[PDB]
């Protein structure tokens, strides 16, 4: 059960990283 | 029910703040899960 | 569009909403007190008060109720192990229910003050704008606090109207809730003297009143008014954070080092009692006195109460613990059930050997049986290592005096080795480990958890004091105005 | 980390823990007396029982001869209640009930005719009180102040 | 036993130490201070 | 009514003192100076004297001084003996009895330096506040320094206070600090504590931010100078910034995936990372002060004990800690009077 | 009774008062001289 | 005049009533504390001396019959 | 706004307690009683030092024993 | 099902802050 929890947490971190990279709010404030 | 309070603003959270918070909570969970489960 | 961390600042001006918010916080804290009281009462096991006290069961708020006079319970039991016939209105359950009722009443008052925020009381007659006369408010509040402190010191602790407080013997064998007559001389300043409490709560009390009067009748100087920015509500926040910060360190230090307000019979022994051989020295002095009086060694060691021997055990040391070793002490090494007795080790020659006790630092310590001269005479190799002085070779034997295994002796090396490893922890003891499924690692007592939490909060509140003082002194720069 | 061991006499120690707890009271009191300290915790709830046992012993001594009917008069001079409440504190509503029943019964028997029945009831009461003191673990402290 | 075994090297080293220290202490202080005069000399507070 | 402004009353001695203190000279004294310059001075002095003449022979059984033949790396100002548990070690206190030589021998110089240094840190933080107020700036440097002062307070005062005495506080020296580090590794498993992990992340990320920011700013500069050297093509009175934020943002958004778009947020992040890391480290060491260490991983210990044929790097670290403790305790803690025979000293070949 | 430690502590109070007075007199004298 | 009214009100109420209540409470409590510390420090109950007979002999008197 | 957006609600307790929150901002001329505050601060610092040294065993008095053994009086 | 309380702690720590942040983001995004 612990392995599943660890894998889920790591997958969630990776998904957050991916979303931040690709689905970020556009930076028109300065550009 | 007496008079609307002029001091009534609204909290606002842009997307970058959301990503920062989610990353913080998930990374803290990653760090502390092994210790909590022993 | 306030950020998530500047949200509550919406209450920084209107006093009514501030009062409502503070009422909500008070209700939450009181409800927590009641809920923890109920939870611990549900989990508490009062059958054994000698080998299974409060501090071994992980209780936190129960000792704080007991320290001031709450002993009985509606379940018929008492914190003493006796049975109560007329618990009365003021029991553990009664106190918890009272706190819950107060939490609810404060919640209702909070919602009322939130609804009716605009009150004439908060507008000064001149300029008709919201304002608080902070010096006079402080005077009133200080007057009330001093009055309450004096009342507590002269009516509750001294026992003229109240029950008293928890006083115990130096070794924590027999303690109870008794009146505490004030002590005024220089002996009232060592915090191991309970009297010093009562006297304090009188003296300070009186001064409070006087101080309050002054702060009601004398206005601050203009230089002080502008220097400390007494017109802003944020300077008072900074000062109050500093005060609670200081109090947090003071209470944490008293809890860790010990005082008359933190008896070992409610919160458990301190690590400095194990380091300095307090209970060990007392036990040895009693055994030697009995021997000089003339008596058998078994008889001399059978007149030491189980409680005193239990205090002389490293497992009860608050220092031996872990940050993530959660739960009560019973869940670490099991529920104590009996005292095996004092173990005396004798080699084939006949000279008595003494086991080197484990220092607090060492998570694991090698076992060394050494004679009265400090010379190592036996030990156990690390792990299947070549041995020159070993239990098998030197042929040491363990004899038990007092306790359950009174008069028995062992010679087989396996049992002597096991009891030698058990002995370095202090007095040998017998543990039921199958009830709570205890893993086998030492846990920390309420002392350690209290001290850790409050020192951490003290540091965080130092940072808070710095930040809020900076935001007070630099108000104009932060606001970007003249 | 410490291992299991502990064999299986843990059941033996845990089964009769109440008797050891009762017996430890005398050891603690002797420890305090030798240390020249004051218990100020168990002695306060023991002086009323001390006076009760003295008064009951005198009642028996002056009743056995049958020379005075005032046994009943001094038997219930507002001291039996204190003994009953402290005994209930020690044991609670089970042994204390028996002790109060016995003391009232012997008082009634003495008040009726001070006949052989009263003496038999007094002897039974003394035996029951001695057994209760032995069980409570205070037996070493009652006698001889 | 501990005792210095050199007799006259003390003065020879001390003269050089003082001569070097004077210059080495005056120069960097000058370099750092001149900008301090510049900054606090008309645009300060 | 009788209103009033600010400073509309007669002058006072305080006004003259304040005017003199807050002048414009080479060194800004200010009020905080009265607490900072003396204290800090003595601290430094103490240490230097401590590292030059006094010895730790009677406290630790060591020789730590230039007069005894030690380097700069090995010299130190050792902590007092464990017998002086938490005595503040005043020169006039019951221990030294007013004797300066015996005071130095007993180790009171360490307490002198530590206390005066703590008050010097307080004075320095107050000095930062005073300078910021004098120049009408937000005092974020005060918080950035609240970080190291918290670390110092924790390590040098709360840890020894929770332990048996000052003896276990760090001794002011290079090799002394290395001994402190190895002692924590052996006895507390400090590397496995989540809070030292957070502090390590903070510090390394701070270094990364510093390097990346410097490189990006120096490699997106605007060409406003004919010469091949770009340092002279700038004066403090510029109007526009000297580097292209748009180009840096695009570069780090195409190489890494995310990039800053706000100077204030970027520099505040640079401020935030180290402070948070060091505060977490301070909380961890406060926990260690009570021996509340992250050491167990109880499941791993149980599994390793059950079957010897199960070895993870955690178990090897535990064995290394056992070795460190056993082989160090003999001399690192002379007050214990420990004599471990070679038979019982842990060894790898005995596994 | 006045134990030696108490005497030393009182002397320490006197000495610290002297040091504070010295700092105060220094700042007072120099401030008055310059203004 | 707002401050005039406030000054009159404070000088009256918070100048007399607060002092009176504080003095009354402090005097009552300190008098009680002193009286109970100088008069009653130990609890005294029961009376009379009795050591002539002990329960054992009286019990031993009435078992033959 | 007029009188800070019309007068607030009036309650009997509000009128009773109004005097205690009316004179906001009133101050004394000059330094007032700051010297007494300094004197009391110094005395309090001395008191704190005394208790700290008593509880740190840097100031041994005859009456105090400073150990658990004082719990037996 | 091992360390039920640990699993509950982890789940709550992952859910409550996540739900709070998402609710705030949705509430502000309506503007
Ligand atoms: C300072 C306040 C304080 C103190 C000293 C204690 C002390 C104690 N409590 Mg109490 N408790 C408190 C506040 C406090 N509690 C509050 C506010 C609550 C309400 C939630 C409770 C509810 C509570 C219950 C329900 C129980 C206790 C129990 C205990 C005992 C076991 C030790 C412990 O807490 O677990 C060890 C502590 C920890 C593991 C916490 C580690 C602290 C780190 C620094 C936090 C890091 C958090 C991190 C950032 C996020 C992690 C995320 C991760 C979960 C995924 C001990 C006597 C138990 C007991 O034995 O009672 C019978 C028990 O059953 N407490
Ligand atoms: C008497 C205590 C006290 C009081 C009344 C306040 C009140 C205030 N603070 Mg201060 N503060 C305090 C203690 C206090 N603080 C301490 C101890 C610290 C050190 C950590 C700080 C650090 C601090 C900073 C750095 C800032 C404030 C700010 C503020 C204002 C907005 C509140 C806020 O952060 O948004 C509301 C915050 C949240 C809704 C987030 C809560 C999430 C937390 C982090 C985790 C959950 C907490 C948990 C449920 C309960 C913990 C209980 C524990 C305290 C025992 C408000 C006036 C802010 C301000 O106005 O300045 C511009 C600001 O920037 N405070
Ligand atoms: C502002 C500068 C400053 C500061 C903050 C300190 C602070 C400190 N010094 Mg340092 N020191 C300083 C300047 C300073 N010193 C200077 C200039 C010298 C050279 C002369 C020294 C020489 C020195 C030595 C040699 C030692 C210290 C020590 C200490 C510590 C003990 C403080 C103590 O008990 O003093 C006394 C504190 C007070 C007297 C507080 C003021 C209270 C006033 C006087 C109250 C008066 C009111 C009233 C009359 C009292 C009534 C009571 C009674 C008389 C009836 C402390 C960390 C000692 C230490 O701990 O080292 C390990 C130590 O050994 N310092
Ligand atoms: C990748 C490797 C790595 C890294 C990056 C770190 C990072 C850190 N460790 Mg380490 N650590 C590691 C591995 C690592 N650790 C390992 C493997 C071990 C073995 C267990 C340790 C054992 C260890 C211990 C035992 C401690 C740390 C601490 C720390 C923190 C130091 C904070 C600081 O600056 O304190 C140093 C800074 C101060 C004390 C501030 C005082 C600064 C004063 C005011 C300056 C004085 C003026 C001076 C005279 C001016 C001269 C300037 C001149 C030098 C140029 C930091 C988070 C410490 C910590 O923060 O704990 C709370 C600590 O106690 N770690
Ligand atoms: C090795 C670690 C380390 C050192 C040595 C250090 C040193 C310094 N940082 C300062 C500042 C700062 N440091 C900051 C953030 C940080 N600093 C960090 C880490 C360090 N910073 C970290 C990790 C951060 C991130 C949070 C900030 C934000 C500031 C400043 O604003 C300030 C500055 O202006 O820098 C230019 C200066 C403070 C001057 C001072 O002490 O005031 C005078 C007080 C004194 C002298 C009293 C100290 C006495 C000490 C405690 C006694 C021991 C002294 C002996 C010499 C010890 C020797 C020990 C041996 C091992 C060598 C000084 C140059
Ligand atoms: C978000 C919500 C969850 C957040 C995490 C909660 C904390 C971790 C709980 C892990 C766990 O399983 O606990 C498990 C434990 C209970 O653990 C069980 O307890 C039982 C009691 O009969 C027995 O002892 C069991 O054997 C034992 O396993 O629960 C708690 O400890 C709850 C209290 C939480 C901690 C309170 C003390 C905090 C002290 C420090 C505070 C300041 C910190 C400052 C830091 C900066
Ligand atoms: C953030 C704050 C930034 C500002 C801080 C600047 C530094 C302030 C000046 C330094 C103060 C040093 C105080 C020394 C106190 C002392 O020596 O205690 C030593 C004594 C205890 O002394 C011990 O007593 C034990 C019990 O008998 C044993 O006998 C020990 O042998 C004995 O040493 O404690 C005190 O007197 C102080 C108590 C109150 C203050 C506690 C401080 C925090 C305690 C933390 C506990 C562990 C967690
Ligand atoms: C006696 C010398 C050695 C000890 C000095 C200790 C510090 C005491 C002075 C602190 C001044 C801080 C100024 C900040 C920088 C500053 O300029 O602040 C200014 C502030 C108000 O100044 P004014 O409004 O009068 O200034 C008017 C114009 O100059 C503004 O531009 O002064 C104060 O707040 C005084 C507070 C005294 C409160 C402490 C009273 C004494 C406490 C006990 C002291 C015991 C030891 C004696
Ligand atoms: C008035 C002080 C003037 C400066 C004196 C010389 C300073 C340099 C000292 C170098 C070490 C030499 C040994 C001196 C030490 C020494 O010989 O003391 C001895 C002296 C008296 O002790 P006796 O020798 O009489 O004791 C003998 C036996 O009876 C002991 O049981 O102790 C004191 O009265 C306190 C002296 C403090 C001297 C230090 C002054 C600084 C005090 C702390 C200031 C705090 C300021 C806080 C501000 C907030
Ligand atoms: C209305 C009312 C009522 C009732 C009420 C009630 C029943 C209440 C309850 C209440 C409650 C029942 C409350 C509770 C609360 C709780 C709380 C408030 C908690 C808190 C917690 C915390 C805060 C935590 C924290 C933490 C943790 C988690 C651990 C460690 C870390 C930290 C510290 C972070 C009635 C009907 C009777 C009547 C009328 C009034
Ligand atoms: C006695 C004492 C005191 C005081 C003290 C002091 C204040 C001191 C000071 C001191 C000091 C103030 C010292 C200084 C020192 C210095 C040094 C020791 C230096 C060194 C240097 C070096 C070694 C260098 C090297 C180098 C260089 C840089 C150049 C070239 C290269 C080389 C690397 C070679 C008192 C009475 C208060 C108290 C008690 C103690």
């Amino acid at each position: 059960m612990e392995a599943l929890v660890y894998t889920f947490l790591l997958v969630g971190t990776l998904g957050i990283i991916f979303f931040s990279i690709f689905f970020r709010d556009p930076p028109r404030m300065i550009k | 029910m007496a008079r609307p309070n002029p001091n009534k603003q609204v909290v606002e959270l842009n997307r970058t703040s959301l990503y920062w918070g989610l990353l913080l909570i998930f990374v803290l969970a990653v760090l502390f899960s092994s210790y909590i489960f022993n | 569009g306030l950020p998530w961390y500047r949200v509550h600042t919406v209450v920084i001006n209107d006093p009514g909403r501030l009062i409502s918010v503070h009422l909500m916080h008070t209700a939450l804290v009181s409800g927590w007190a009641g809920s923890m009281a109920l939870f611990e009462i549900s989990v508490f096991d009062p059958s054994d008060p000698v080998l299974n006290p409060m501090w071994r069961q992980g209780m936190f708020v129960l000792p704080f109720m007991t320290r001031l006079g709450i002993t009985q319970s509606w379940g018929g039991w008492t914190i003493s192990g006796e049975t109560a016939t007329n618990p009365g209105i003021w029991s553990y359950e009664g106190v918890a229910a009272a706190h819950i009722i107060l939490s609810g009443a404060l919640f209702l008052a909070s919602v009322w003050h939130w609804t009716y925020w605009d009150l004439e009381l908060f507008r000064d007659p001149r300029t008709g704008k919201t304002a608080l006369d902070l010096p006079k408010i402080f005077g009133i509040h200080l007057f009330l606090s001093g009055l309450l402190c004096f009342g507590f010191g002269a009516f509750h602790v001294t026992g003229v109207f109240g029950p008293g407080i928890w006083v115990s013997d130096p070794y924590g064998l027999t303690g109870s809730v008794q009146p505490v007559a004030p002590s005024w001389g220089a002996d009232g300043f060592d915090p191991y003297n309970p009297g010093g409490i009562a006297s304090h709560h009188i003296a300070a009390g009186i001064l409070g009143v006087l101080a309050g009067l002054f702060h009601l009748c004398v206005r601050p100087s203009i230089r002080l008014y502008f220097g400390l920015s007494m017109g802003s509500i944020e300077t008072v926040l900074s000062s109050s954070i500093a005060a609670v910060f200081w109090a947090a360190f003071v209470v944490a230090g008293t809890m860790w080092y010990g005082s008359a307000a933190t008896p070992i019979e409610l919160f458990g022994p301190t690590r400095y009692q194990w380091d300095q051989g307090f209970f060990q020295q007392e036990i040895q002095k009693r055994v030697q006195a009995s021997l000089a009086e003339g008596a058998s060694l078994s008889d001399a060691w059978s007149r030491i109460p189980e409680k005193l021997a239990f205090y002389d055990y490293i497992g009860n040391n608050p220092a031996k613990g872990g940050l993530f070793r959660t739960g009560a002490m019973n869940s670490g090494d099991g529920i104590a059930v009996g005292w095996l007795g004092h173990a005396s080790f004798k080699d084939q020659e006949g000279r008595e050997l003494f086991v080197r006790r484990m220092p607090t630092f060492f998570e694991t310590f090698p076992v060394l049986l050494l004679d009265k001269d400090g010379i190592v005479r036996a030990d156990v190799p690390f792990r299947k290592a070549e041995s020159k002085y070993s239990i098998e070779q030197v042929g040491v034997s363990v004899t038990f005096y007092g306790g359950e295994l009174d008069g028995l002796t062992f010679t087989d090396p396996a049992t002597v080795k096991k009891y030698a490893r058990k002995a370095q922890l202090g007095e040998i003891f017998e543990f039921d480990r199958s009830t709570l499924q205890s893993d086998g690692v030492f846990r920390s007592s309420p002392r350690g958890w209290f001290t850790f939490g409050h020192v951490c909060f003290a540091l965080l509140f130092f940072f808070g004091h710095i930040w809020h003082g900076a935001r007070t002194i630099f108000r104009d720069v932060f606001a970007g105005i003249d | 980390i410490p291992d299991e061991e502990d064999e299986d006499l843990v059941e033996k120690a845990k089964a009769n823990r109440r008797a050891r707890l009762a017996q430890q009271r005398g050891v603690t009191r002797d420890f305090m007396a030798s240390e020249n300290l004051t218990d100020r915790r168990l002695e306060q709830e023991l002086v009323p029982v001390q006076k009760a046992v003295y008064k009951l012993a005198k009642s028996g001594s002056q009743l056995e001869s049958g020379d005075l009917k005032g046994a009943a008069s001094t038997l219930s001079e507002s001291w039996v209640g204190d003994f009953s409440t402290v005994a209930s504190t020690v044991s609670g509503s089970t042994t204390a009930g028996k002790l109060v029943e016995a003391i009232k019964s012997v008082q009634a028997a003495a008040a009726k005719g001070d006949a052989a029945g009263s003496k038999r009831a007094y002897v039974s009461l003394v035996s029951d009180l001695q057994s209760w003191a032995d069980a409570s673990g205070l037996a070493t402290s009652l006698k001889g102040l | 036993r501990a005792s210095t075994e050199q007799t006259t090297k003390r003065a020879m080293l001390g003269l050089l130490a003082g001569a070097v220290a004077g210059a080495l202490l005056v120069a960097p202080a000058e370099a750092i201070r001149i900008p301090s005069h510049e900054f606090t000399g008309g645009m300060v507070k | 009514t009788i209103a009033i402004g600010t400073y509309q009353e007669k002058r006072t001695w305080f006004d003259d003192a304040d005017d003199w203190l807050r002048q414009d000279r080479f060194v800004f004294v200010g009020w905080s100076g009265l607490l900072l310059f003396p204290c800090a001075y003595f601290a430094l002095g103490g240490w230097l004297t401590g590292t030059t003449f006094v010895t730790s022979w009677y406290t630790h059984g060591l020789a730590t001084s230039y007069l005894e033949g030690c380097n700069f790396l090995t010299a130190a100002v050792s902590t007092p003996a464990n017998s002086m548990a938490h005595s503040l070690l005043f020169v006039w206190g019951p221990e030294a009895q007013g004797d300066f030589t015996r005071w130095c021998q007993l180790g009171g110089l360490w307490a002198f330096v530590a206390l005066h240094g703590a008050f010097g840190l307080i004075g320095f933080m107050l000095r930062q506040f005073e300078i910021a107020r004098s120049v009408n700036l937000r005092p974020y440097n005060a918080i950035a320094f609240s970080a190291p002062i918290a670390v110092f307070v924790s390590v040098f005062l709360i840890y020894p206070l929770g332990q048996s005495g000052w003896f276990f506080a760090p001794s002011f020296g290079v090799a002394a600090i290395f001994r402190f580090i190895l002692f924590f590794q052996g006895f507390h498993n400090w590397t496995l504590n989540p809070f030292h992990m957070m502090g390590v992340a903070g510090v390394l990320g701070a270094a990364l931010l510093c390097a990346i920011h410097g490189a990006t700013v120096e490699n997106t500069l605007f060409e406003d100078g004919d010469g091949a050297n770009t340092f002279r093509a700038f004066n403090p009175t510029q109007a526009e910034e000297t580097y292209s934020m748009v180009t840096a943002n695009r570069f780090w958004s195409q190489i890494f995936g995310v990039a800053f778009s706000n100077k204030r947020w970027l520099h505040f992040f640079m401020l935030l990372v180290p402070v948070t890391g060091l505060w977490m480290s301070a909380i961890g060491v406060v926990g260690l002060a009570l021996n509340l260490r992250a050491y167990d991983f109880v499941s791993q210990e149980i599994r390793a004990a059950e079957d010897p044929e199960f070895e993870t790097f955690y178990t090897k670290n535990i064995l290394l800690n056992e070795g460190i403790r056993a082989w160090m305790a003999a001399q690192d803690q002379p007050h214990e009077r420990l004599v471990f025979p070679e038979e019982v000293l842990p060894r790898g070949n005995a596994l | 009774a006045v134990t030696p430690s108490l005497k030393n502590f009182l002397g320490s109070l006197i000495a610290g008062a002297t040091v504070l007075g010295g700092i105060a007199l220094a700042i007072t004298a120099v401030s008055k001289f310059d203004k | 005049t707002s401050s005039a009214v406030a000054s009159s009100g404070l000088g009256g109420q918070q100048g007399l009533g607060v002092l009176a209540a504080a003095f009354a409470i402090v005097a009552l409590a300190t008098a009680g504390v002193v009286l109970k510390q100088g008069d009653e420090t130990l609890a005294q109950v029961n009376n009379a001396y009795q050591g002539d007979s002990l329960t054992v002999i009286s019990s031993r008197i009435a078992e033959s019959l | 706004n007029s009188d800070f957006q019309e007068p607030g609600l009036v309650t009997p307790l509000g009128t009773l307690l109004r005097p205690l929150n009316s004179e906001a901002g009133k101050v004394l001329p000059g330094w007032g009683t700051t010297v007494l505050m300094a004197v009391f601060i110094l005395l309090f610092a001395a008191f704190l030092l005394i208790i700290l040294e008593i509880y740190n065993s840097s100031l041994i008095l005859d009456d105090v024993s400073m150990s658990w053994e004082t719990l037996a009086k | 099902e091992v360390n039920i309380y640990g699993l509950t702690a982890t789940a709550l720590f992952i859910i409550i802050p996540t739900s709070f942040l998402l609710i705030l983001y949705v509430k502000t995004a309506s503007t």
